[PDB]
């Protein structure tokens, strides 16, 4: 039922999700909504390079959309992610 | 085939691998 401890890099009224094969998007369990981007990073700066933040944490691989969007793909939630690891806690 | 919105398929379902 209700637990607490560590926020899941995540604003707040934002869930983190994951579609049928394990793809992460931010949902507003308030409403219902599903959108892409995340709240608490900022809009211009979504997709970043932690290359030059940080190296990628335990668990995790970067790669590029068709779009040439970078992601990562962190294997401890076993899913595919769009902000980076560190982005979102900052 | 469309398979979400119009045109926002970032990144890739998981699988240890980018799985269509």
């Amino acid at each position: 039922g209700p637990l607490g401890g560590s926020p899941p890099d995540l604003p707040e009224g934002y869930e983190q999700r994951t579609t049928q094969q394990g793809q992460v998007y931010f949902l507003h369990t308030q409403t219902g909504v599903s959108t892409w981007h995340d709240p608490r990073v900022p809009r211009d700066l979504s997709n970043i390079n932690c290359e030059e933040l940080g190296p990628l944490p335990p668990g995790w691989e970067i790669r590029n959309t068709a779009t040439g969007r970078v992601y990562f793909v962190d294997h401890n939630n076993r899913t595919t992610q769009f902000t980076d690891p560190r982005l979102s806690a900052n | 085939g469309p398979l979400g919105s119009e045109l926002e398929s970032p990144p890739p379902p998981y699988s240890r691998y980018p799985m269509d």
